[PDB]
């Protein structure tokens, strides 16, 4: 019974790592998308910079 | 005398065999409990096993 309720609490609690690690994951997705777009988005004045520093 | 102890060793003889009679009663309940008990003792036993393996 310890060790089906250290399943129960464990699974759930597995699941809430597993939840938290899916957040961390989508949250971390979120920004690096964000890092992809501000990246982009620097890349893009970046770049300009470049073409507007040749000009 | 000896005719009376005959008669008194004979009914002393015949009550210790009548204990052992009440004793090979006794023996016979006990040992099949004490049998009994050794599958009951096994049975919890192998009942332990079967619940620590569970655990």
């Amino acid at each position: 019974d310890e060790s089906e309720r250290g399943m129960k609490v464990i699974e759930s609690r597995a699941q809430k790592d597993e939840e938290k690690m899916e957040i961390q994951e989508i949250q971390l997705k979120e920004a690096k998308h964000i890092a992809e777009d501000a990246d982009r988005k620097y890349e893009e004045v970046a770049r300009k910079l470049v073409i507007i520093e040749s000009d | 005398d000896a005719q009376e102890k005959l008669e008194l060793a004979e009914k002393k003889a015949t009550d210790a065999e009548a204990d052992v009679a009440s004793l090979n009663r006794r023996i016979q309940l006990v040992e099949e409990e004490l049998d009994r008990a050794q599958e009951r003792l096994a049975t919890a036993l192998q009942k332990l096993e079967e619940a620590e393996k569970a655990a």
